[PDB]
């Protein structure tokens, strides 16, 4: 199916008038390959996949070079924010940068993305038609206007059809093993008696990979949200995921509700109901 | 493989 | 300035048994702004020696971090994660459950 390549750039001023921090992180799916952080003291763009590990001096030389023009980048977007807001040095401010490609089945380009938030909040991103900025606010306009005025947006655009797609599918064929791999859900229920009067019926999906998966609860075969709790799905730190859902029913009611599980990993849909 | 040219906010 | 408070989940990478090594995980989810301290507490004293993955964050720009040690587990020791986030006017301590 779909696949994407997305790097995420996070900037952080500190109190006072030090050094910003300055993290790179680069994503195929839900695979993170690459890494730089200044909190580490990086000096290179470092692999975190052996498939982007076996890539030569060039290539390493190439993302190192790339990635200190992207920290000098994101060091004076900082000051021409602080400009823009009228802020002072003292405060501590982040500056978020998304971009990337998503590919369809046949490896071709479906979308690309380039965008920006302020202090936990959108600031400028690219549209889908990769011709156009929506501006969150007032000071967003500034960047819009002079964005346009520069025609940035048919500059990162031949990236995001081109280069991007260009290089996610050589690094899908060379990590094929790893990264056009799924890892179906390995699912159990678990029942834990609340009182004499309740149990909670706990719906289990781990190691699975993609990290993309849906946990829904049915009674009598209806759709069920209500006395429901559901987990944010979590990385188990193999590079494979988990998630939960449960339901609080009444003593003598389990035989009622079922759990369904779909992932891409599945040959079908599954559905779970308590054993006794 | 990241982005060649440098855009400023 | 938008500030959201971490949604905080311990657990185990596998199944946990007794005497079979193991990795403890902290997942710190939702929260803005970035900074954020996140300790492993063993019988409530901090583990020196913890990893943790690169900060990244979600398509509503908020982050997320995995604080993870190496640890056998045992029926008598007990194991927490304390975190620390300008929203948190003290320390949240989530203790470990095996069944969660």
């Amino acid at each position: 199916g779909s696949h994407s390549m997305r790097y995420f750039f996070t900037s952080v001023s500190r109190p006072g008038r030090g050094e910003p921090r300055f993290i790179a992180v680069g994503y195929v799916d839900d695979t993170q390959f690459v890494r730089f952080d200044s909190d580490a003291a990086s000096q290179r763009m470092e692999p975190r996949a052996p498939w982007i590990e076996q890539e030569g001096p060039e290539y390493w030389d190439g993302e190192t070079r790339k990635v200190k023009a992207h920290s000098q980048t994101h060091r004076v977007d900082l000051g021409t924010l602080r400009g823009y807001y009228n802020q002072s040095e003292a405060g501590s401010h982040t500056v978020q940068r998304m971009y990337g490609c998503d590919v369809g089945s046949d490896w071709r380009f479906l979308r690309g993305y380039h965008q920006y938030a302020y202090d936990g909040k959108d600031y400028i991103a690219l549209k889908e038609d990769l011709r156009s900025w929506t501006a969150a606010d007032m000071a967003a306009q500034t960047t819009k206007h002079k964005w346009e005025a520069a025609h940035v947006a048919e500059q990162l655009r031949a990236y995001l059809e081109g280069t991007c797609v260009e290089w996610l599918r050589r690094y899908l064929e060379n990590g094929k093993e790893t990264l056009q791999r799924t890892d179906a859900p390995k699912t159990h229920m678990t029942h834990h008696a609340v009182s004499d009067h309740e149990a909670t019926l706990r719906c289990w999906a781990l190691s699975f990979y993609p990290a993309e998966i849906t946990l829904t609860w049915q009674r009598d075969g209806e759709d069920q949200t209500q006395d429901t709790e559901l987990v944010e799905t979590r990385p188990a730190g193999d590079g494979t995921f988990q998630k939960w859902a449960a339901v609080v029913v009444p003593s003598g009611q389990e035989q009622r509700y079922t759990c369904h599980v779909q992932h891409e990993g599945l040959p079908k849909p599954l559905t779970l109901r308590w054993e006794p | 493989y990241l982005q060649l040219r440098t855009f400023l906010l | 300035m938008i500030q959201r408070t971490p949604k905080i989940q311990v657990y185990s990478r596998h199944p946990a048994e007794n005497g079979k090594s193991n990795f403890l995980n902290c997942y710190v989810s939702g929260f803005h702004p970035s900074d954020i301290e996140v300790d492993l507490l063993k019988n409530g004293e901090r583990i020196e020696k913890v990893e943790h993955s690169d900060l990244s964050f979600s398509k509503d720009w908020s982050f997320y971090l995995l604080y993870y040690t190496e640890f056998t587990p045992t029926e008598k020791d007990e194991y927490a994660c304390r975190v620390n986030h300008v929203t948190l006017s003290q320390p949240k301590i989530v203790k470990w459950d095996r069944d969660m």
